[PDB]
This record gives structure tokens, C-alpha cells and sequence, in this order.
């Protein structure tokens, strides 16, 4: 249970980082 | 009157030690709660970890205030150097006072002492600002050159008593170097301090075989090796990132602070991981903790870099801008540890029974990937450029 | 290819910690050998102090080799950064290996391990030199620019496998800053680590009065205050000295190393001095030890300055040359601690029964003297201008 | 005894430092 929860939290963190990357890409 | 660079470097060297002071109790904890004494030892460890994180954040706030203070001020002399020394002395009590307050939240004395320490730091910083302004040549060229000097006479003085704010890049680098150097060698200090075999111990519990005594300590040596490798490679990613940064916005400072706070836990992670599990199920938790701590340490470096890319035009050097010569290399270098740690963590669930092996393989591969990263990126960009 | 300044700064941050690692056992010693346990405890303390000094000198030799190595080299890249990290990892074992060898001088294993560590450091440095020379742009501008490059290909490579030699001033400053920052805060790490009053202890042995526990801990706080003040003011003298130094000859490096090695003992000196005497007769010995350690710490800064004056024409800035604007001020600043400590030590014999009082008065006078040194020197020059 | 011995050693140290100072002075 909790391992999957923290794994999902980490996936969300990398996803938000990628979203910021793409926002910067478009803003370039 | 002279250059203040070195006294700021010494201030950062002091602040790194003060910020990371509270990890020593965490790594000196009772690692092996045999007979399942976890029921209390883990509560104690969580209390210690919470105290460490809170003290690190508080001391980092103090360091931030210090760097802005000696960013409006841009000179040094005997009086300013001694006042800065006094301020540093007053900052070194934040960890102890905060720990005392947390240990005795009911007793007003702890909170009174913490408030006294904060007020003392503020008072010494106000003295520094007043002394600097009474002699205008000590201020930064802009503040003294500005005709609106009367407003700056009040602005930062009130501050001592925002995500676009430019922090001092040099001092962010200095504080990061101090924290990484402290953390990397954190658990070799213990080995030197209390892990040298005593002559009588080898004689009695090892029959005089020194090699057996050294083998007994072997696990802590493996812990140190892994911890130093991981923290040094995280510092290498940090150093590569900041080599290409022109300005450090307060958002980058916040992300760097989070990265350092989570880096501080790597010694504990490797110390637990090297204390091999008494049952197969237990090693999985240690490997998961190690992987999540590594990911938290490195993903915030990556987040700092992306926050920089959001204003790359003014914040990052052209070599790293979108489509730059080294943009792909920079992304690979910063995301090497996040992705590797995340995959090794997923392996703890989807491929659980091989998790420890995959984690050691990640430890052996990430250094090689960093060493060969230029060649691998070249090969990848030659492959997905024709194909 | 890029600037290597930051990786050298991180190397110095690591080297300071590694050099001063061995003072932690010394300050964790049994300060109170009650029932006259001195007969063995002092022998143990002397062994620990000897080990600390020897390890500090060995690690300083390693740091000197490192700075020369990254002084023929003048650039960096991923490969050089990682090789330097490996070299630093191999250097961090010198203290443990040397302590193991000293603990077991008869057993060949300890000396074998120490030799293996030294050979590993040399091997990694040779790898760094070879990599740097295989890519000529990585060398310093002179080495690559010079047509004599063929002999430099062999010179330092043989060295890795003299008192006029120019050391790197920046790296001497960085190592000194690291050592001073570690030593000044050495015994606040102890207080934060183990000197937080436990809730049960205050309840049982202090009836629930937290202030009583804090009073019991007081002496360690006095020790920390004195130690931080002394070490910070010694660093201030060091910083003032090096602000006016243009080059650092190997003689200055040796004297600086001695100064730092003797500075490392100040935490122990103040910790003993605050462990008030059971028989006040040995408080004289405690004060004598404190004064002699302070004098040894500062007299070598003064000796470094004079060794620099011997070639001031090429080594010192004009402001500090003989007859310079700040020559008298520099002399006063550097000799303030040696003279005060020597006078207090003399008072320990000629005025023994007031020696503790004179020492506590010196601890208060020297900071003020540094704060007012410019005004006092101006007054002295005005007096010796008509008289 | 020994306190006076180490005091004399310290006096000798400061004396040699002063001698170096004077040598530099003359060399100036």
C-alpha cells in the first residue's frame, strides 16, 4: 500500500518537474 | 576597508556546520533495535529527524538573511568583521535552542531562550546595518551610488527587525559546498572516532585476529563508501548545474535548500541499508528508504534547473538554453539520479526479490554513467538524429 | 572544459574536515578523571593528542600535494571532476588507517593498509596528471603555452609517484577557513549532540527544574563561548594577514599548518579550563595549558608574517611593507594574542594566585583590543610622535 | 620547574620571531 502511495507521490513530483520543463520550452 | 569575500566564505563555512549539526544525533542513533525494539526506537528516530529538518530550515533562513545583509553591504573592516563574528556566534545557538524548545514545549523557558537567540541575531544584524550606513563607502556600489539612499536606510533595516529576488550565487555555491562536504564525510568521522579496534577487543572477542575485527566493521565501511559516492555525485551534478547559472533567484535558493536538507539524510539511509536485514522482508524497507531519499535529494536539483529554464534568457548561460549545445547533456546529468533512483524504487515492488541487487547495480552504474555521460549522450543524439 | 575554482573549494572543504577529524576523540575524552584516574587518563589523552597531530600533518601534506597537482592543471571537466572526487575519497582514509597503524604497530596489517592508502592516493593523482597532459588545454596557461612542456610532462608526474615555492594563496585561505570554522564550532556540536536535558533527567535529578539542569550544563557553555571567541579572533588575525599577502611561499604554508595544528587544541584547552578544579592548585596548570596553546596558535601567524616580510618586496602588498601605512597596525594585530597569552602565562607563575582572574580578564580584553586596535595604534603613534 | 622551562621556550620563540623581524627590517 504505502510503497505504492509514495511511488505515486514521486511520479507526481517528476511529472510536475516535466510540466515546468515543457512550460519553459513553450515560453522560450 | 577591503574585500569582504573571504569573511563571507568563512561565514558560509560556519553556517554549513551549524545547519548540519543536528544530523549527528540522527546518525548516532540505535541502528539495530534487536528483539523488535523498533516500537520505540523508530519513534525516537522520527523525533530526531524532525528536529534535524526543522533546525536545518531555520539555520538556512538565518543564512539567507545573512547573505542579503552582506549584499546590501559590500565592504569589510575590523569593526564589520568582528560584528559578523558576533552574529555568527549568535547564530550557532539556533540548533541547540530549538532542540531544547521542542524537547520542552510546555516549559516557557525553552521558547524564551529561542526568542532571545532570534532577537540577538536580529540585534547584531541591525548593528551591522547601522555601522555600514554610518560609513557610506561600506555599502554596495549601487546603494551608495543611488540618490535614493534614504529609502535603503530603512528598507533592509526594517527587514532584519519574492520568488524573483536575486540571491548571491557565490554564497549559494559556498553553502552548498559546505553542506555536501560535511554530509559526504559524515559517517567517516564516526568510524575514525569510535570504530578503531581496541587491542584488548581483538585479543578477547577475536582471539588476536585483527582481520576478523576489521571484517566486523566492514559493513560500516561499505556504508561510508556508498554514502560518499552518492553525495559526491550529487555534488557533481550540483556543480555542473551552477557552472551554467548566471543568477540565482529565491526560487532556486528554496529548491537548493530542500535538496540539501534531503541530502543530509543519505548517511542515515546508507547506514541502515548496510546493516543487512535480519529477514528478507526488512531489507526492502531499507532499500525503499534509500531510493526515496536519493530521489528527493536529486529531483530538487532538477527542479531548480527547470525553474531556471523558466527565465533562462536572464538566469542561465546560453550554452544551456533550450536548444543549446549542452542543454541535453545538462538535462541528462541532472535527471540521471532521479530516474535511476525511481526505477530502483519501483523495482522494490514490481521486482521485489531482486531489489537489493538492482540497488547495488544502480550504485555501480550511476558513477559510470556520469563518467561516460558525454559519450552516451553523443551516441543517443547521433542515433535519434538519423533514425 | 570550464573553471575549476569551485571543485578546488569543495576539495578544501573536504580536506579541512579530514584533517580535523582526529580532534573529535580528543575532545570526547574523559575530562574528569575523578578519584585521581589521571594516572591513566592523561596517558590516554596524550596518545590521542599525538595521533591527532600526526594525522593533521599527514593530511596537510596530502592537501599540499593536491594543491600543487591542481596548480599544474588549470581547467576541469566531468572526467577531471570525478577523478578528483575519487582522490578525495582515497584521502579520507588517511586518518583511520594511520590511527589503526599506530594502535597496532607490531601487526603488519596496519602499516600495509596505510601504504595501500598512500599508493592509492598517488595512483589517482597520477591518473589526473596523465589525463590532463593527454589533453593539453587542461593544463595551466604557462605549462601548455611553454615549449618546455616535454619536461613538465615528467616533473610533477615523478613528484606524485623548497621554502621559496609559491603555494596557491586562495587554497591556503580556503583550507584555513575550513579548519577555523570546524574548530570554532567543535564543542557546540557536542552540546547539541548530547547536552540537551532529557525530560526524565530533569524530573528525577533536578525535581523538574529545567533551569537547574541548564545551570549544571553551564560550564560547557562557558567553554564554548571562550573557544569560539578565541578561535574567531585568531581567524580574524589570519584574515587580516592574508588580505595583505600577494604570494604564499612554502615557508608561509608550513607556518600556517603549524598554526592550524595548534589552533585545533583550543577547544580541549577551554573545555579543561571550564572543568573547574577539584583542588584549585591544578587550575594553574589548566590556565598554563590554555595560554601556551593560544600562544602556539598565534605566534606562528606572526612568524608567517615575518617570513613574508623577509621578501615583502615580492610577497607582501605595499600597504604592509616596512614603513607602510598599515605595517604598525598589522604587527599589533598579529602580536596581540602572542603577547597577551605570554603575559598571562607569566602571571601564572609570578602572580599565580590571581592567574585565573588574569586569564579571564585577558579573554575580555583581547576582543576589545582588536575592536579598538586602530584607535589604540593611532594613539600610540601620536604619543611616539612628540615624545 | 617545567612551567619556567616552557616559559623560557616561549620567550625563545618570540625572540626568534623578533630576530626575523629585524633581519627583514635591515634587508628592507
Amino acid at each position: 500500500l504505502i510503497p505504492i502511495a509514495v511511488g505515486g507521490a514521486l511520479a507526481g513530483l517528476v511529472l510536475i518537474v516535466l510540466i515546468a520543463y515543457l512550460v519553459g520550452r513553450k515560453r522560450s | 576597508i577591503q574585500c569582504s569575500q573571504r569573511m563571507l566564505s568563512f561565514s558560509d563555512a560556519l553556517l554549513s556546520i551549524i545547519a548540519t549539526v543536528m544530523i549527528l544525533p540522527v546518525t548516532h542513533t540505535e541502528i539495530s533495535p534487536e528483539q523488535q525494539f523498533d516500537r520505540s526506537v523508530q519513534r525516537l528516530l522520527a523525533t530526531r529527524i524532525a528536529v534535524y529538518l526543522m533546525t536545518f530550515l531555520i539555520v538556512t533562513v538565518a543564512w539567507a538573511a545573512h547573505t542579503r545583509l552582506f549584499q546590501v553591504v559590500g565592504k569589510t573592516d575590523d569593526t564589520l568583521a568582528l560584528l559578523n563574528l558576533a552574529c555568527m556566534m549568535t547564530i550557532t545557538f539556533l540548533p541547540y535552542t530549538f532542540s531544547l524548545m521542542v524537547t520542552f514545549p510546555d516549559v516557557p523557558l525553552g521558547i524564551f531562550l529561542f526568542c532571545v537567540c532570534v532577537i540577538a541575531i536580529g540585534v547584531v544584524q541591525a548593528l551591522i546595518v547601522g555601522y555600514a550606513f554610518h560609513f557610506p563607502h561600506l555599502l554596495s556600489p549601487q546603494i551608495q551610488r543611488s540618490a535614493h539612499r534614504a529609502l535603503y536606510r530603512r528598507h533592509v533595516l526594517g527587514i532584519v527587525l519574492d520568488l524573483h529576488e536575486p540571491l548571491s550565487k557565490e554564497r549559494v555555491e559556498a553553502f552548498s559546498d559546505g553542506v555536501y562536504a560535511i554530509v559526504a564525510t559524515l559517517l567517516i568521522l564516526d568510524i575514525c572516532e569510535d570504530n578503531v579496534p581496541d587491542p584488548k577487543d581483538v585479543k578477547e572477542r577475536f582471539s588476536g585476529s585483527l582481520v576478523a575485527a576489521l571484517s566486523a566493521t566492514g559493513p560500516r565501511f561499505l556504508a561510508y563508501f556508498g554514502s560518499f559516492a552518492t553525495v559526491g555525485l550529487l555534488w557533481f551534478a550540483h556543480h555542473s548545474l551552477f557552472l551554467h547559472v548566471r543568477k540565482a533567484t529565491r526560487a532556486m535558493g528554496l529548491l537548493n535548500t530542500l535538496s540539501l536538507a534531503f541530502v543530509g539524510g543519505l548517511p542515515l539511509a546508507y547506514q541502515q541499508t548496510s546493516a543487512f536485514a535480519r529477514q528478507p522482508r526488512d531489507e526492502l524497507e531499507r532499500v525503499r528508504v534509500s531510493c526515496t531519499i536519493i530521489f528527493l535529494a536529486s529531483i530538487f536539483q532538477l527542479a531548480m534547473w527547470t525553474t531556471a529554464l523558466l527565465h533562462q534568457a536572464e538566469t542561465l548561460q546560453p550554452s544551456v538554453w533550450f536548444g543549446g549545445r549542452e542543454h541535453v547533456l545538462m538535462f541528462a546529468k541532472l535527471a540521471l539520479y532521479p530516474c535511476a533512483s525511481l526505477l530502483a524504487f519501483a523495482s522494490t515492488c514490481l521486482l521485489s526479490r531482486f531489489s537489493v541487487g538492482i540497488f547495488h547495480l544502480m550504485q555501480i552504474a550511476v558513477p559510470c554513467a556520469f563518467l561516460l555521460l558525454r559519450l552516451l549522450v553523443g551516441l543517443a543524439l547521433a542515433t535519434l538524429r538519423v533514425l
